[PDB]
C-alpha cells in the first residue's frame, strides 16, 4: 500500500542476521516456490542478488493437514536485533466500559502485515534462500517488502498506519466510534440502521482504497459477539460458558486451569470464592504431582458449580447515570463487590482476598482502593461506595491508624455482616485492675520454652511449652494473663513483636493461638496494654524474665 | 540559538514508564492542553518507532496545568547534568530571613531542544478502558520538569539576572528546576516589594511569572526531644519516661537511666504513683539536658542522599526527620494545618511532603527520598489531587509502623 513507511533502525551497535539454511525435503521446497512467486507477484517480496549477505531459515508445513500450505520463518534471531518499539496496548477494553450503540460491526483485515510496506533501507536485514536441491545451483534470494508475519516491528507499525489511514474517515464522520484491536476494527454508532449500515460500506470502500481487505455483509459477524473469552450482546454482556471438568484426580496443572475459569468467571457471577482452591497451589511445584482434593476446598467447588448453574448477565455503561459499587465481606479475608448504575442490573463484579493477619477495617479500606484503581481504568471515573460499616465506626479506626487513609465518597448500608471494632485497649492504665507482668521465652534448639507472669498482688503463674518459638510463648504470656485475670486487667510485656500485634486489632489470625487472644479481649471490659524495654532492671520486668 | 547537545550516560537507555491510568476530566485536560503545545512546535506527535515513555498528569487554581514525571529521564541524564552543568548551590540562601518561590518555568518554551534528544522525552495521554492507542508526543523544546533545562538556559539566566544582582548584592537568587528562591535579610513588607521588582525585572526582559509563597528558614533547627514534665510519676510515668530515654540513647550516648531503675523496685502495680528517689531525680536533670543540646558527629555528606522519614501524629499534626544515616538527623521538624471542613490524611500528608521539599531544596539544593506511612496504591491514585508544585521527589512506602510514636511529639 501507498502508507508511508516507518524508518527502522537495528539496535545500536548491531549488524543484521546470518544463518545455515538447513536444507528441507523436495515435497516441501515444491510449495514453497510455488507459494512465493505467488507473493513476488502480488509484490511483498523481491528475489534479490548476492550483494546483501543475511539470511534466515525458512521451513514448510500444512493448514492443520489441508490442500494448501503454509510458509513460515524463525525471525527469532533478526527479532533480537531489531531496535525497540512502542509497546502495544497491554490491556483490552472491558465489555462493562462499552456504551450501547444503535449498531456494530466487527470488520476485520485479512492479510494485515503483509499489506502494509517496510521502511526501504531496512529492507535488506530481511533476507532469506530457498534451498537449491543438493547445492545444483545457487539459492533463490528474496526479501520482504511488507511487515513480515511476527516480526518485532510488525504489530506496532500496523496499529501506527491503521489508526492513520482513519483519520481522513474520522473526521468526515465525527458521530461512528472506531475501536481498533490488533486486526479488527468495531465500528459502533446510533445511525438509524439504513445509515449506520451505508457507512461500513464507506469505511470499507476507504480501507480498499489504502490497500486493505474487509468482510462483504454477506460475511460480516453479527450478534452475539464471541470476543475474547465474552458474550457481547445487542443490550447485554457475559462471559463465555464456564466449564468444570469432573475428575477423581487434579494435577497441580489441572488445579491452575480451574482457579483461572473461576476468577474469570468472578467479574460478572457474584459469590465465586478461590480461598481453598488456592491455598493447594500453596506447596507450589511441578505442574504435574497430583494434590489431595480437601474436604473445604471441595465445599467451594460445589458452591461455585451452583453460582453457575444458572446465567446471569452485566449492562452496558451510562455515562449519565451515577457510578455505584457495594462490598461485602465473605469472611476468611474474602470479600465480595458489585459495580452497577441500575440495583437489577450490575456493570460488573469482582473479589479481592488479603493474602499474609489484619483486621477488618483495613481490610476494606484495602478493597475500596482495588475497586477505586478498576473503576478509573474502565470508566475513568470513581465511584460512590456503599459500605457495611458505620461512619462512626470508621472515623475511630483512621482517627487511630497510622498510616494515612483516603474515604472517598462512601454511605453506610445496614446489611450484616456489619464491620466493627472488636475491641480498644485503654489509652491510660486503669485504676482497680490487677496488673501482670508477663514475659515468655523458648529454646531456639530445643524448641521448649516456658510462659508465666507476676501481678501485683504477688500472683504468679508459669506454663512448660514444647515446640514453640521466642515469640510463640510472648504470646502465650499475654494469654495467660488474661485467662487468669478479672474484666478490667493491666499487662505489661518487654515482646515489642507481641504489642505490635495486639495494638494491631487484628480480629481474625493464621496463628490459632492469636484467636484466641482476641477471644479473651473481648470478653474483657478494659484491657491496658504496656511496653517497657525488655529485662533492663526497671522493677516487675526484672522479676518475671528471671522465672521464664 | 543553536541547541546544546545532550549525551546520555553511555550505555544508559532512554525512560520506559508506563503511563498511570487517569480520570477523564484530566485525560481531556491535557488533550486540550496538549493541542495548544502542538499548535506552537512545543511538542510534536511521534510513531511507534520511538519506543521511550514518560508519565503525563494533570495538576492545578481554576486553570488545569500539565506536569511530567522526569524523575526516571533525570537520573538518566541529568546526573551527567549536574556534573557537565551543575548549577551551585549557595549555603547563604538558608541563614536569610526569608525567602520567596517565584515560577519561572515558561522561560524555556523559547529554546529549541537537541534534535538527537527530544526521542527521550516521548509521553503517552492514556485512553480510558484501552478503546485506542494513546496519543504520543515528545518534546522540541526544554521541558518543564526536566532538570536538564534549568541546566540550560542557566546562562540566560545568569544573564537576565544580572542587573538585578548589582542594584542589590545582598539578596540571594538560587535557579531549582522551574523556580527562583529568592531570599533577603529584608524587613518583609520591603521583601514583598522588592520582590516585585524582580518581577518586573524579569518581565521587562521576557520572562513571564505567573504569580500576581514565603519561608522562613532562620528558624529551621533540629527540634529537640520533649521528655514529658510532671508533678507526680506514677509507675507507668516511670516506665514510658523510661523507654523515652531508653530510645533516645540510640541517639545521645550519655543517658544514665540506673538511677530510675531502683524507683520501680518492687513489681507496684501501674496506677500506683512513686516519688522520685535523689539518686534518681540526678537523672530527670542530668539526662533531661544532654538532649537539649547537639547531637555529635552529624554533618551534611553531599555524597549521598537524604532521607525524609514522616509519621501521623494525630489530629492534623505529623512529625518529620531529615537524615542520611539514622539517627544522625540532619533536620526535623512538625507540619500541622488548620482546616476543618478542608483537610484530610492525604492531602495533608502531600502538603508535608512538600514543605519537607521545599525546606530541604532551601538548605541543601537537592531533594529527599520519603519513606511514606500510606498504603503504595492509594498514594499512587490521589497525590496529584493536591500536588501544587513541578518538581517530584522520590518515594517508597512504609510497611510497618513504628513503636516510636509519641517518641518525636
Ligand atoms: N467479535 C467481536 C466484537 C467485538 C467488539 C468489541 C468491542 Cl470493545 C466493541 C464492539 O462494539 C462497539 C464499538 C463501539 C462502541 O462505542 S463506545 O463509545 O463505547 C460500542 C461497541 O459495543 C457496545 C456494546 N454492544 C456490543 C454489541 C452489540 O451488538 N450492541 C452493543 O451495544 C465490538
Amino acid at each position: 500500500s501507498p502508507i508511508e513507511t516507518v524508518p527502522v533502525k537495528l539496535k545500536p551497535g548491531m549488524d543484521g542476521p546470518k544463518v545455515k539454511q538447513w536444507p528441507l525435503t523436495e515435497e516441501k521446497i515444491k510449495a514453497l516456490v510455488e507459494i512465493c512467486t505467488e507473493m513476488e507477484k502480488e509484490g511483498k517480496i523481491s528475489k534479490i542478488g548476492p550483494e546483501n549477505p543475511y539470511n534466515t531459515p525458512v521451513f514448510a508445513i500444512k493448514k492443520k493437514d489441508s490442500t494448501k500450505w503454509r510458509k513460515l520463518v524463525d525471525f527469532r534471531e533478526l527479532n533480537k536485533r531489531t531496535q525497540d518499539f512502542w509497546e502495544v496496548q497491554l490491556g483490552i477494553p472491558h465489555p462493562a466500559g462499552l456504551k450501547k450503540k444503535k449498531s456494530v460491526t466487527v470488520l476485520d483485515v485479512g492479510d494485515a502485515y503483509f499489506s502494509v510496506p517496510l521502511d526501504e533501507d531496512f529492507r535488506k536485514y530481511t533476507a532469506f534462500t530457498i534451498p537449491s536441491i543438493n547445492n545444483e545451483t545457487p539459492g533463490i534470494r528474496y526479501q520482504y517488502n511488507v511487515l513480515p508475519q511476527g516480526w518485532k516491528g510488525s504489530p506496532a507499525i500496523f496499529q501506527s498506519s491503521m489508526t492513520k489511514i482513519l483519520e481522513p474517515f474520522a473526521a468526515q464522520n465525527p458521530d461512528i466510534v472506531i475501536y481498533q484491536y490488533m486486526d479488527d476494527l468495531y465500528v459502533g454508532s446510533d445511525l438509524e440502521i439504513g445509515q449506520h449500515r451505508t457507512k461500513i460500506e464507506e469505511l470499507r470502500q476507504h480501507l480498499l482504497r489504502w490497500g486493505l481487505t474487509t468482510p462483504d455483509k454477506k460475511h460480516q459477524k453479527e450478534p452475539p459477539f464471541l470476543w475474547m473469552g465474552y458474550e457481547l450482546h445487542p443490550d447485554k454482556w457475559t462471559v463465555q460458558p464456564i466449564v468444570l471438568p469432573e475428575k477423581d484426580s487434579w494435577t497441580v496443572n489441572d488445579i491452575q486451569k480451574l482457579v483461572g475459569k473461576l476468577n474469570w468467571a468472578s467479574q460478572i457471577y457474584p459469590g465465586i470464592k478461590v480461598r481453598q482452591l488456592s491455598k493447594l497451589l500453596r506447596g507450589t511445584k511441578a505442574l504435574t504431582e497430583v494434590i489431595p482434593l480437601t474436604e473445604e476446598a471441595e465445599l467451594e467447588l460445589a458452591e461455585n458449580r451452583e453460582i453457575l448453574k444458572e446465567p446471569v448477565h452485566g449492562v452496558y455503561y451510562d455515562p449519565s447515570k451515577d457510578l455505584i459499587a457495594e462490598i461485602q465481606k465473605q469472611g476468611q479475608g474474602q470479600w465480595t463487590y458489585q459495580i452497577y448504575q441500575e440495583p437489577f442490573k450490575n456493570l460488573k463484579t469482582g473479589k479481592y482476598a488479603r493474602m499474609r493477619h489484619t483486621n477488618d477495617v483495613k481490610q476494606l479500606t484495602e478493597a475500596v482502593q482495588k475497586i477505586t484503581t478498576e473503576s478509573i481504568v474502565i470508566w475513568g471515573k470513581t465511584p460512590k461506595f456503599k459500605l457495611p460499616i458505620q461512619k462512626e465506626t470508621w472515623e475511630t479506626w483512621w482517627t487511630e491508624y497510622w498510616q494515612a487513609t483516603w474515604i472517598p465518597e462512601w454511605e453506610f448500608v445496614n446489611t450484616p455482616p456489619l464491620v466493627k471494632l472488636w475491641y480498644q485497649l485503654e489509652k491510660e492504665p486503669i485504676v482497680g485492675a490487677e496488673t501482670f507482668y508477663v514475659d515468655g521465652a523458648a529454646n531456639r534448639e530445643t524448641k521448649l520454652g516456658k510462659a508465666g507472669y507476676v501481678t501485683n498482688k504477688g500472683r504468679q503463674k508459669v506454663v512448660p511449652l514444647t515446640n514453640t518459638t521466642n515469640q510463640k510463648t510472648e504470646l502465650q504470656a499475654i494469654y495467660l494473663a488474661l485467662q487468669d485475670s478479672g474484666l478490667e486487667v493491666n499487662i505489661v510485656t518487654d515482646s515489642q513483636y507481641a504489642l505490635g500485634i495486639i495494638q494491631a486489632q487484628p480480629d481474625k489470625s493464621e496463628s490459632e493461638l492469636v484467636n484466641q487472644i482476641i477471644e479473651q479481649l473481648i470478653k474483657k471490659e478494659k484491657v491496658y496494654l504496656a511496653w517497657v524495654p525488655a529485662h533492663k532492671g526497671i522493677g516487675g520486668n526484672e522479676q518475671v524474665d528471671k522465672l521464664v | 540559538i543553536e541547541t546544546v547537545p545532550v549525551k546520555l550516560k553511555p550505555g544508559m537507555d532512554g525512560p520506559k514508564v508506563k503511563q498511570w491510568p487517569l480520570t477523564e476530566e484530566k485525560i481531556k485536560a491535557l488533550v486540550e492542553i496538549c493541542t495548544e503545545m502542538e499548535k506552537e512546535g512545543k511538542i510534536s506527535k511521534i510513531g511507534p518507532e520511538n519506543p521511550y515513555n514518560t508519565p503525563v498528569f494533570a495538576i492545578k487554581s481554576t486553570k488545569w496545568r500539565k506536569l511530567v514525571d522526569f524523575r526516571e529521564l533525570n537520573k538518566r541524564t541529568q546526573d551527567f547534568w549536574e556534573v557537565q552543568l551543575g548549577i551551585p548551590h549557595p549555603a547563604g540562601l538558608k541563614k536569610k530571613k526569608s525567602v520567596t518561590v517565584l515560577d519561572v518555568g515558561d522561560a524555556y518554551f523559547s529554546v529549541p531542544l537537541d534534535e538527537d534528544f527530544r526521542k527521550y522525552t516521548a509521553f503517552t495521554i492514556p485512553s480510558i478502558n484501552n478503546e485506542t492507542p494513546g496519543i504520543r508526543y515528545q518534546y522540541n523544546v526544554l521541558p518543564q520538569g526536566w532538570k536538564g533545562s534549568p541546566a540550560i538556559f542557566q546562562s540566560s539566566m545568569t544573564k537576565i539576572l544580572e542587573p538585578f544582582k548589582k542594584q542589590n548584592p545582598d539578596i540571594v537568587i538560587y535557579q531549582y528546576m522551574d523556580d527562583l528562591y529568592v531570599g533577603s535579610d529584608l524587613e518583609i513588607g520591603q521583601h514583598r516589594t522588592k520582590i516585585e521588582e524582580l518581577r518586573q525585572h524579569l518581565l521587562r526582559w521576557g520572562l513571564t511569572t505567573p504569580d500576581k509563597y514565603e519561608l522562613h528558614p532562620d528558624k529551621w533547627t533540629v527540634q529537640p526531644i520533649v521528655l514529658p514534665e510532671k508533678d507526680s510519676w506514677t509507675v507507668n510515668d516511670i516506665q514510658k519516661l523510661v523507654g523515652k530515654l531508653n530510645w533516645a540513647s540510640q541517639i545521645y550516648p550519655g543517658i544514665k537511666v540506673r538511677q530510675l531503675s531502683k524507683l520501680l523496685r518492687g513489681t507496684k502495680a501501674l496506677t500506683e504513683v512513686i516519688p522520685l528517689t535523689e539518686e534518681a531525680e540526678l537523672e530527670l536533670a542530668e539526662n533531661r539536658e544532654i538532649l537539649k543540646e547537639p547531637v555529635h558527629g552529624v554533618y551534611y555528606d553531599p555524597s549521598k542522599d537524604l532521607i525524609a522519614e514522616i509519621q501521623k501524629q494525630g489530629q492534623g499534626q505529623w512529625t518529620y526527620q531529615i537524615y542520611q544515616e539514622p539517627f544522625k538527623n540532619l533536620k526535623t521538624g512538625k507540619y500541622a494545618r488548620m482546616r476543618g471542613a478542608h483537610t484530610n490524611d492525604v492531602k495533608q500528608l502531600t502538603e508535608a511532603v512538600q514543605k519537607i521539599t521545599t525546606e530541604s531544596i532551601v538548605i541543601w539544593g537537592k531533594t529527599p527520598k520519603f519513606k511514606l506511612p500510606i498504603q503504595k496504591e492509594t498514594w499512587e491514585t490521589w497525590w496529584t489531587e493536591y500536588w501544587q508544585a513541578t518538581w517530584i521527589p522520590e518515594w517508597e512506602f512504609v510497611n510497618t509502623p513504628p513503636l516510636v510514636k509519641l517518641w518525636y511529639q
